[PDB]
């Protein structure tokens, strides 16, 4: 269950990438410590987001099978968003904490805020709109939006909801990973405006590309090329490694040496805008009642009126 | 005709207090004047809508109250049988406004509550217009600036409960120019 | 960051992951001597990285005896062509406010909003300098001959005098430097410890990618910008 976060971090070296060899070993033992604890079929060390008083070294877990006006539900088995338990830790040793589960209608749809992490998963989270929830479920919203827009793979590795591993993965040269983005495709599901990976009726379908696109159509902001490719150990070539910056999730990284591939985010969590953070505007201003004659005078008879038809 | 209950002169139609209903379904209960309406007292309409107030010729006047058929309601100042002065407005969905009125629409200083998000618009109204230098609170960001079209525009400005200001300028719609730095007042 | 950040990888020792192969430290290693050699700089540190859409921009900056003097960068693509790149005023300030966006990795990129890239990259780096250089309290000794020399003495700070802003200045123009205690925002600054204590990292919030270096053991120190190069004016909102 536990993979080999040492190798991915060499790799990551090679790019300046990672936290230190002896920094990503103790993230290593946590890790380690948290398959112990918890009955986990499979993990990685998703990346780590900065905060301002204390990080958080975030965890990716999948759990073995049957052990641990209108509002949207939330994927309460492991389909779309909720496929992963999200485990968070802020120096190595102290136990784990289990992440909540993402809520379509508050946490995903919350996006259009932009804040810090305090480190503290208990924090209050003070935003327009009002964020239903505290920092564990922002933190917890910026993973999902973050693994939708930067875990990826090459154009192999898997056959296409869900998929598997291609065992017949001939392997794509890292020249040819690093010269087109064609080559590579995206790892997880896409996240719907409505914050949902498969859609919910709320009583016409919103359509997200599919599992196995390339990232090529993954663009864009005012004309900046997302995924800048370049090679690791541009003096020997003939031993690089695929290095790709996303530049919409910012220390987003994907990599690759043509067989296999890890993703990594080391950033603050935070989605690159050209122009500055627009606070959303508020809804529309509602209108009264228009003054139509349903709620006009009253008109009361006069009695001389009352006299004309009295007289009968 | 309808019908009515109450006190009359010899000459003058009805001047006392009682209960009438109209030919077209709707009852009132209250006072009443020469041929006429004035004083205290409550409308009941046949769609659902409803008053409680004061009245002076035939018109509604004063403070007073009001519930729409929608489910929306008013209380406040009225005038000329339109709501007029400072009075106060509860929407379908709980948002309110509260400020100045000037024939039934919202005019001069007020403030209109967010209820669904929390957050208050507070400022200037143009004949039910957010429009005019206006400043709107967040939970924790207050804007300072002016709107057009029910929309921030022009220059300025933002103020943080965190200690510092941030100037800016609206350009488009719902979009913000280069941001200028930030200010220590 | 000093060549003391270039034998170790001091960078990625400080949490925020982004820093230099071991490829490019051997390479920014040798080249930064022959840059002291080639140009006489007292020192030759490091300054950092502008992450560009092409190309990284590897900066390095010149260090006088003398060391507040408007200090001299250079800047490399493949590490070690290293070129003198021109100082900033106060014009080249002023010419970059009408363009935003990512760096392009080739210098001779042109904006029509024309203005060069190698433009951007003086004024964003002297921006950077002004802004968030850091130098722990009592690092530099204002000697009387009207000149800033290293407080060769300097013992690291007390771990009472880490937390604090006032214990941390900005390495230029102005103990002579300015705090960081009035650097609005007030919570412009993350301050964060790392490696059992030994590690203090101060990391920008108003320029991401910045983060300095410091051991309260020793005088180890050091700040290196790595990032994209822009300013976070969504600053106050983000706190």
């Amino acid at each position: 269950s536990l993979p080999n976060v040492m190798e991915s971090a060499y790799y990551f070296e090679q790019a300046g990438v990672g936290l230190g060899t002896d920094e990503t070993y103790r993230v290593f033992l946590a890790l380690k410590q948290l398959t112990d604890t918890h009955p986990i079929q499979r993990c990685r060390f998703w990346g780590k987001i900065l905060g301002l008083e204390m990080n958080y070294i975030v965890a990716e877990v999948e759990f073995r099978d049957g052990e641990d006006p209108q509002v949207i539900p939330k994927e309460e088995s492991r389909t779309g968003a909720n496929k992963y338990v999200y485990f968070v830790c802020n120096v190595p040793g102290r136990p784990w904490v289990r992440l909540p589960s993402v809520t379509p209608a508050q946490i995903v749809t919350a996006r259009k805020i932009k804040k810090f992490f305090t480190g503290r998963l208990d924090a209050a989270v003070i935003s327009y709109p009002p964020f239903p929830g505290n920092e564990s479920n922002y933190l917890r919203a910026q993973i999902a939006r973050i693994s939708a827009g930067t875990h990826v793979s090459p154009l192999g590795f898997y056959q296409f909801d869900s998929y598997e591993e291609n065992p017949d993965f001939e392997g794509i040269q890292v020249i040819d990973l690093v010269e087109s983005l064609s080559n590579w495709v995206h790892h997880v599901q896409y996240i719907l405006p409505q914050g949902r990976c498969n859609w919910f009726n709320p009583i016409e379908q919103e359509v997200g590309p599919p599992l196995l696109t390339p990232i090529s159509e993954d663009l864009g902001i005012q004309n900046i090329p997302s995924w800048t490719t370049q090679l690791s150990s541009n003096l020997i070539p003939q031993y690089a490694i695929a290095v790709l910056r996303s530049n919409l999730w910012p220390g987003a990284y994907a990599f690759s040496n043509g067989k296999k591939f890890e993703n990594f985010y080391i950033g603050w969590g935070h989605k690159y805008c050209v122009e500055n953070y627009t606070p959303p505007s508020p809804p529309p201003v509602y209108q009264e009642y228009p003054s139509g004659p349903e709620i006009t005078e009253m008109n009361d008879p006069s009695v001389e009126e009352e006299q004309a038809f009295r007289m009968t | 005709l309808g019908e009515y209950e109450g006190e009359r002169n010899e000459v003058g139609e009805r001047h006392g207090h009682g209960k009438a209903r109209l030919p077209n379904g709707d009852t009132y209960e209250g006072s009443y004047e020469f041929g006429k309406r004035h004083g205290q007292g409550t409308y009941k309409f046949k769609n659902g809508a409803r008053y409680t107030g004061d009245y002076v010729k035939n018109k509604k006047h004063g403070q007073g109250t009001f519930i729409y058929p929608d489910g929306s309601r008013y209380e406040g100042e009225w005038a000329d049988d339109q709501r007029h002065g400072q009075g106060v407005y509860y929407y379908v969905n709980n948002d309110t406004y509260t400020g100045e009125w000037f024939n039934h629409q919202r005019h001069g200083q007020g403030t209109y509550l967010y209820a669904e998000t929390g957050s208050k618009y507070v400022g200037t109204w143009v004949h039910g217009q957010q429009e005019g230098a206006a400043e709107l609170i967040h939970l924790n960001h207050r804007y300072q600036g002016k709107f057009m079209n029910k929309n921030p525009v022009g220059p300025g400005k933002y103020v943080f409960d965190i200690g510092c200001e941030q100037h800016g300028e609206y350009r488009l719609t719902d979009t913000e120019r280069g941001e200028e730095e930030e200010e220590e007042e | 960051m000093d060549a003391d950040s270039l034998l170790l990888s001091l960078e990625l020792a400080s949490g925020s992951g982004q820093g230099l192969s071991p490829d490019r430290r051997a390479s920014l290693l040798t080249s930064l001597m022959l840059v002291k050699r080639d140009y006489r700089f007292a020192r030759v540190l490091f300054w950092g990285r502008i992450l560009g859409l092409v190309a990284d921009y590897y900066i390095a900056q010149g260090l006088s005896e003398d060391q507040l003097a408007p200090r001299k960068t250079l800047y490399s693509l493949n590490c070690t062509e290293w070129s003198l790149l021109p100082p900033a005023t106060e014009e080249m300030a002023m010419q970059i406010s009408v363009v935003s966006g990512r760096f392009m990795g080739d210098p001779s990129h042109e904006y029509e909003h024309q203005i060069k890239e190698e433009t951007r990259l003086v004024s964003i780096i002297d921006q950077i300098d002004k802004a968030v250089a850091i130098i722990p309290r009592g690092a530099l000794f204002k000697t009387p001959f009207g000149v800033t020399h290293v407080n060769r003495t300097f013992e690291g700070l007390p771990l009472s005098e880490v937390r604090k802003l006032s214990s941390y200045f900005h390495f230029r123009e102005a103990d002579f430097l300015d705090s960081l205690e009035y650097d609005i925002p007030r919570g412009s600054w993350s301050i964060q410890m790392e490696r059992g204590n030994a590690l203090v990292v101060l990391r920008s919030l108003l320029w991401p990618g910045l983060t300095f270096y410091h051991a309260p053991r020793t005088k180890n120190y050091g700040y290196i910008y790595v990032g994209t190069g822009e300013k976070n004016m969504d600053l106050p909102f983000m706190l």
